[PDB]
């Protein structure tokens, strides 16, 4: 006994901007067509089912769409909260048919939107449900529905506004089958459902049948009818035990709805043993960063949103004054475990958790193989972050981003340390709890060269590290002599490069021309022969140059070597991680980092700096300018900036 | 157009308003267009094209010329250069030197 619930299309038409189906059709259906369909559909699924019918209401067409009315199991039925208003009006009906037909009908916050079995599939044997969220549907609302029907809930994220309804993408079939369309949901659901449905199990469907609702399908026993079929969709459909009975309903798709929105199932199978129990996890967080303007709240809600999460903001207390911040508290849930892991660190960068009861200490894991870390360890970030040992706050060491937090226990103290460098027995930070943080070429550059060469003036009086990143654009742009001048007044404390800036600076030197390609060996031999660039100084076969500089006024400098170098210059470091080592010793306590042109080393010196440092990127790419007011880029020609910058630091230091 | 006379709104007041990719992602940002087309075409929606010789230089006479042949297109916005172009690549199979240009021009 297999009974469906269906509706005529007694009151139908075309007046609601809902969904993107119905952009572009008010009141263009002809009900003539319409009850052609229906009627068709209603006789070929009655010829495989009890079909009920329930009386329509005039001023509610969209009714027809019995799917929606809710989901039943056992006599249960949660009945649906519709995200829109046009469609709240019915729902009284529906719950009246509930409540007539012995039902033990559920009702949803009025906050907490559920639009039924259009967003709630059983799997065909029992099993669990799948539930999704995203469009209509709400995350929060899913442990509700395992609370209330003693059954699993597995959720999956739609991300494709055409299919806004699981129904229109997901189809559970009998023989533990699912036909589905993995282009409508994100990386994660994608990853469950093939977790949960073996490879065998899966019928895809091309781009074609999704957009014309083959997933919007009802299955009994072996039919399943729905509204067109590819020949290779119906074939493959044979493949299983299956047998396809196609019916035309083009006139529903004008308000985007086939053959399973037009039908709801309430015979629906219970397992005792599953009993009742749902995955998503759900915490609270509270957030007192100052930033009310300036959109902190939005980055925080787009990450979680985008990480397949939901979000609900509680409380919002703004201040007296505008030295009262604004702050606010969220409710943040998850589908899985621990995507509540990423949502949380991305989040702990701007927030904490609520005070009264939510601060755990951290948790921390030994280490049994040497150099790597145990899994689920925390990823630290560029921020200077604080983390709970021994119920206090420790300041996390040399923070720096993709490392992990090393935690001493009997001296409570944090540092960061890369994987490599991890010895057995170290602890090493692990989950997310207990941890917290701290706070087109550009036309008139002249502007923020300005700005660097102030700055710059004012970090080396007081004495303060600034650390310069080049390449041999430096030295292809005129920008010799500029960055020997910045050398020379003392504004470069250390100098990161590698084997081509080097031989290209010495090559400017002794014969003018930099960048046919025979002098690059003449100069490298020539340097090699004198066994260094300090002993080719001291000689006097080097005379002039920013090598020259740098050994002159005694500045220290590390080439790392590439598998491009055409010879090394016995300075240059061909092993990397020691290359690696001496650029994390000559970064330490660096107050600016001007990164001139060597766009592979800028992102790895950025990945050995701490976040406090302003980075200076400059460069005409300029898409290597985006490195992301605490840095600024500059989208020029790096010789033109040099100048520029060596001129406005003449009007400044220049009184005389 | 303003004739003299006309009372012309002044101020702020009483006025309210109602209101390069890799082609992997290209593809899907073309499905969704497509998408909205057929769904506008399907209507009696207007869909106008506003074209440059840019769409001849870079082979996509061919495909604009369906696409108006299918009545994806209903009204044509461009200039004297895509006209000469295009007219030019259909008659002697090649399109920018200067001279086939004016030939055709002429003719």
């Amino acid at each position: 006994d297999i009974r469906i619930l269906m509706c005529p299309p007694d009151h139908y038409d075309v007046d609601y901007v809902i969904n993107p189906w119905m952009e572009g059709n008010i009141h263009k259906s002809s009900q003539e067509r319409a009850v052609e369909q229906w009627k068709k559909l209603h006789q070929t699924i009655k010829e495989c089912a009890i079909v009920d019918l329930v009386k329509p209401a005039k001023g509610w067409p969209d009714m027809v769409f019995t799917a929606n009315a809710g989901l039943v199991l056992g006599e249960n039925v949660v009945l649906s909260r519709f995200y829109h208003k046009e469609r709240q009006g019915e729902e009284p009906y529906f719950k009246a048919w509930f409540e007539e037909n012995g039902f033990t009908v559920y009702e949803l916050p009025q906050d907490l939107p559920f639009e039924g079995a259009g967003d709630a599939l059983f799997d065909r044997e029992g099993r669990w449900l799948w539930a999704g969220y995203g469009f209509r549907s709400e995350l929060d609302s899913h442990p509700y529905i395992a609370k209330w029907l003693d059954t699993e809930v597995v959720s999956l994220r739609l991300i494709d506004e055409r299919f806004y309804h699981l129904d229109t993408c997901f189809c559970p079939l009998s023989g533990g089958y699912l036909l589905y369309y993995p282009p409508a949901f994100d990386a994660y659901s994608n990853r469950v459902i093939e977790m949960r449905i073996p490879p065998e199990k899966r019928i895809i469907v091309e781009e074609l049948d999704a957009v014309n609702f083959a997933c919007n399908a009802v299955n009994v026993n072996d039919i399943i009818i729905m509204n067109l079929v590819s020949r290779t969709l119906k074939e493959k459909l044979a493949e299983a035990g299956f047998k396809v009975r196609e019916t035309p309903l083009t006139e529903f798709l004008k308000a985007g709805g086939a053959a399973k929105c037009l039908t709801l199932r309430v015979t629906e199978p219970i397992l005792p043993d599953v009993h009742a129990t749902v995955s998503i996890e759900s915490r609270v967080i509270r957030m007192e960063g100052h930033l009310l303007d300036a959109g902190i709240l939005n980055q925080a809600l787009d990450l979680v949103v985008e990480n397949s999460g939901s979000f609900r903001v509680l409380n919002f207390n703004l201040g007296v004054e505008r030295n009262s911040t604004s702050s606010a508290e969220v409710r943040v849930s998850a589908p899985s475990h621990q995507i509540m892991e990423e949502i949380m660190t991305e989040l702990i960068d701007l927030g904490a958790v609520p005070p009264p009861q939510e601060l755990c200490d951290i948790n921390t894991e030994t280490v049994t193989q040497g150099g790597v870390a145990p899994d689920d360890f925390y990823v630290s970030t560029i921020y200077p972050t604080e983390v709970r040992v021994n119920c206090e706050w420790v300041q996390v060491t040399g923070q720096r981003m993709d490392a992990a937090i090393v935690v001493t226990s009997n001296p409570p103290s944090a540092r960061c340390v890369l994987l490599r460098d991890l010895q057995v027995g170290d602890r090493v930070m692990v989950g997310v709890e207990g941890i917290r943080t701290i706070k087109s070429s550009e036309r008139r550059v002249e502007l923020l060269v300005e700005q660097i060469a102030w700055e710059m003036r004012q970090i080396r009086d007081q004495g303060g590290k600034i650390v310069v990143t080049a390449g041999p654009v430096v030295i292809h742009t005129g920008g010799a002599q500029h960055l020997s001048h910045l050398v020379r007044e003392g504004y470069v404390h250390a100098l990161l490069g590698g084997n081509a800036i080097a031989v290209h600076d010495i090559e400017q030197a002794t014969m003018g021309t930099s960048l046919g390609h025979r002098h690059h060996l003449k100069i490298i031999n020539s340097v090699r022969r004198y066994g260094g660039i300090r002993q080719a100084v001291e000689a006097g076969f080097i005379s002039k140059g920013v090598m020259y500089e740098c050994v002159k006024n005694n500045i220290p400098y590390c080439l790392a070597g590439s598998i491009r170098d055409d010879g090394p210059l016995p300075d240059t470091e061909m092993n990397l991680v020691r290359a690696q080592s001496r650029y994390s010793e000559l970064i330490q306590g660096a107050d600016m980092i001007l990164m001139l042109s060597s766009m592979l080393h800028s992102i790895g010196v950025g990945n050995m700096t701490p976040s406090g440092v302003k980075m200076v990127c400059v460069d005409i790419n300029p898409a290597v300018v985006t490195k992301l007011v605490e840095s600024v880029g500059v989208v020029t020609d790096v010789g033109l900036f040099l100048s520029l910058l060596v001129r406005q630091l003449q009007q400044l230091t220049r009184p005389y | 157009d303003l004739q003299v006379g006309d009372r012309v709104m002044v101020g702020v007041e009483g006025i309210r308003t109602i209101k390069v990719s890799s082609e992997r992602r290209v593809e899907l940002l073309v499905e969704q267009i497509a998408w909205e087309m057929r769904q506008i075409r399907d209507q009696g929606g207007k869909i106008v094209v506003t074209a440059g010789p840019v769409v001849i230089h870079t082979g996509g006479a061919q495909h604009l010329s369906h696409l108006v042949r299918e009545g994806y297109v209903h009204a044509l916005l461009g200039g004297n250069a895509i006209a000469v172009h295009d007219i030019e690549q259909a008659t002697m199979g090649t399109s920018l030197g200067h001279r086939h240009h004016l030939k055709i021009i002429n003719s």
